[PDB]
DNA sequence: GATGTATATGTCAAAGAGATATACAGG
DNA sequence: CCTGTATATCTCTTTGACATATACATC
């Protein structure tokens, strides 16, 4: 039972504005959300290299804490691996960690939630979803 | 499933069958009770919490990228 | 409310606080995951949680659409 | 010890009426009730496709939680495309679900319960209960 | 291990026609390769509607064992009904069968080989490739 | 991964751990020496048996009839 | 060749023909998964029948497209 | 109990070279050497934008088999994001999937084995190994 | 002494793994 | 007869599930 994949943009803009059209979902889709991993190893880092790391590490630590981190794992890597090479055959480069986020999403059945809808158009047989 | 009651020491328990245990970290629960039955659940639960919680600082990851 | 959870020798079990302990009349019980929750329940009354909480909405498959 | 395996119109029915018997029968009968996954995937359809998706999958979960998702195997698929051969024989059609169903509750000795027993009589060698 | 699950229309004609490119592709493919147990239960069907059903139940048993045949369980149920919904909100759905052979591969992003390219397509999260 | 060799009267024999032992009681499994390594399979390996083998099937799926 | 299969008290095992037994009485062996084959090998040696199996194309990784 | 973590470099030597003194390496130290799943999905990038995907997927599947993978799981997340930041806090340079082997080995106790040991070295707390 | 907490050992059975035995082929 | 084909048994040790110990901890 998991439906969302929630991209590194997603949690940057969340975490940031705190909307009340983020809140929206989040309270409906609880229990059905979760990140990559990698989304996380990101987030760390900007908290990492922030002004005040202990409050912004502080924020991180609650938000995925109410989201579950799922690990990339031999599945989410081939799959990355395959369609990874299919943008090489096409010539549409992407990002390294959103197509790794890419493979993953893909590998369970996931819908990935963005808001770069404009760059998560072409990945192969992908689902976006756009929360914002 | 199927499960056990038991004393430890005075206070009633349950034992989680081992595959839908708890991670081995998480000590505390929130048990709350409908009609006869009990429901537990680990104690970070509420998006409204969060959101009401505290706030991130405002530079935090004004930028984010690696070689796109 | 809140509580812990613990291992008993090999066993990861929480406790039950004695205001909501069970009564007499339980004696050991089954338990159920739904979602990052536990719901225990004595025998014979799993589904008693089920039909009393949360409804299906109206307009819920009132067709089913099968491809006749 | 899996003896029964509800019908979607068994389970649909449940959901939408919740009446008093069925909760009875559901309740003695626990651990002896299952559901094939073809009925799992019409039921998240109609949570999806209905006007309130994460309202009513979140009762189509209590609902598979309580009780088992038999996978629909290689077993359950013999079984299925041999009496829907000999349905053909015999010329009477029977819907695709209805008879993805049929064909997994007797590769595994199973008690169909439905409530459209007039429709399911036609299937050779099928047991069937109502519970409605 | 696995990349590609061979839908129906590809195995019957796999079946019928017995090409030559196909045999290279299949030896290339060794192991990478499945069907749904949807596709197996469809191909039993026919065999056994057929004249001489002996004679074709039994090339089937070859063909199949040569293959991996995958069950179609909670997660393939659960990505079908909502790719099943969604082609109900665009007003285009697609065959029951195919819409399970879909989701099934989508379940663990594996690529649809069939033939029906232009019906495929419309299937959200699909990969396709061709054979025949 | 490790396992052990033992004899069933004086038949030399190797334990397949439950982690890769092989689905069903097949029965019959087609051994080969690799240098000084043993590689294992079942019988119904080369996809070119079967396309050497029988079943015209003329009229065997002129149509799938699927519902749509 | 052609071997069996064969359970004993709970354990899946594989019968070796006379010719192909292993040299030596003797330890204990490897094994791996390779696809729906095993392989098996002497303690120390399981590597070998990958070194002296089919290479890779020249072409395979002349370039490892990695960002900076 | 595992020491080693051979990086992409090794893997990629490996594979093209098969060389003598690391196959007695790879025997003497077989229980003990794994590789990150991030690892993995280069490999088999490669293979698949390689000039014959199949002969490469197969010398991977055997190259694999023969170890274990890793899942690049929280700690690791959380170790390379705290490592990637304090490195941007000293201006040196790392590639992103070197990151990631290089923390992810780092948060469960292993060795990097690798043969660009200079780009290496500049990681807060690393541990490195040449065997090529 | 009601109420929680921790850990210290107990038995008990099933199961993966080993270790032998000793039946009956059927060329 | 000798490989094979089966069967039996017997050790172990692990581990999940079931029970009793109080160390005491405080309020």
């Amino acid at each position: 039972m998991l439906k969302f994949m929630l991209d590194t943009n997603t949690c940057i803009f969340t975490i940031k504005n705190k909307p009340e059209h983020i809140r929206e979902r989040f309270n409906l889709n609880t229990s059905r959300m979760c990140i990559s991993s990698i989304t996380l190893m990101e987030l760390i880092y900007g908290a990492e290299k922030s002004l005040a790391p202990e409050r912004n590490l502080a924020v991180v630590e609650g938000f995925i804490s109410r989201l579950e981190v799922l690990d990339y794992d031999t599945q989410a890597a081939i799959h990355t691996g395959q369609i990874r090479a299919e943008l090489a055959r096409k010539g549409t480069p992407v990002g390294p960690y959103d197509q790794m986020i890419a493979g993953h999403a893909g590998s369970r059945g996931l819908v990935v939630v963005t808001n770069n809808l404009r760059e998560f158009e072409r990945i192969p047989g992908i689902r976006i979803e756009d929360w914002c | 499933m199927h499960t056990t009651l038991f004393f430890s020491n005075r206070t009633q328990a349950v034992r989680l069958p081992k595959s839908i245990s708890f991670p081995e970290d998480v000590k505390h629960v929130e048990i709350i009770a409908v009609g006869r039955s009990r429901i537990i659940t680990p104690v970070g639960e509420s998006w409204d919490s969060w959101f009401d919680g505290e706030g991130a600082s405002t530079d935090f990851m004004s930028t984010r990228e690696q070689p796109a």
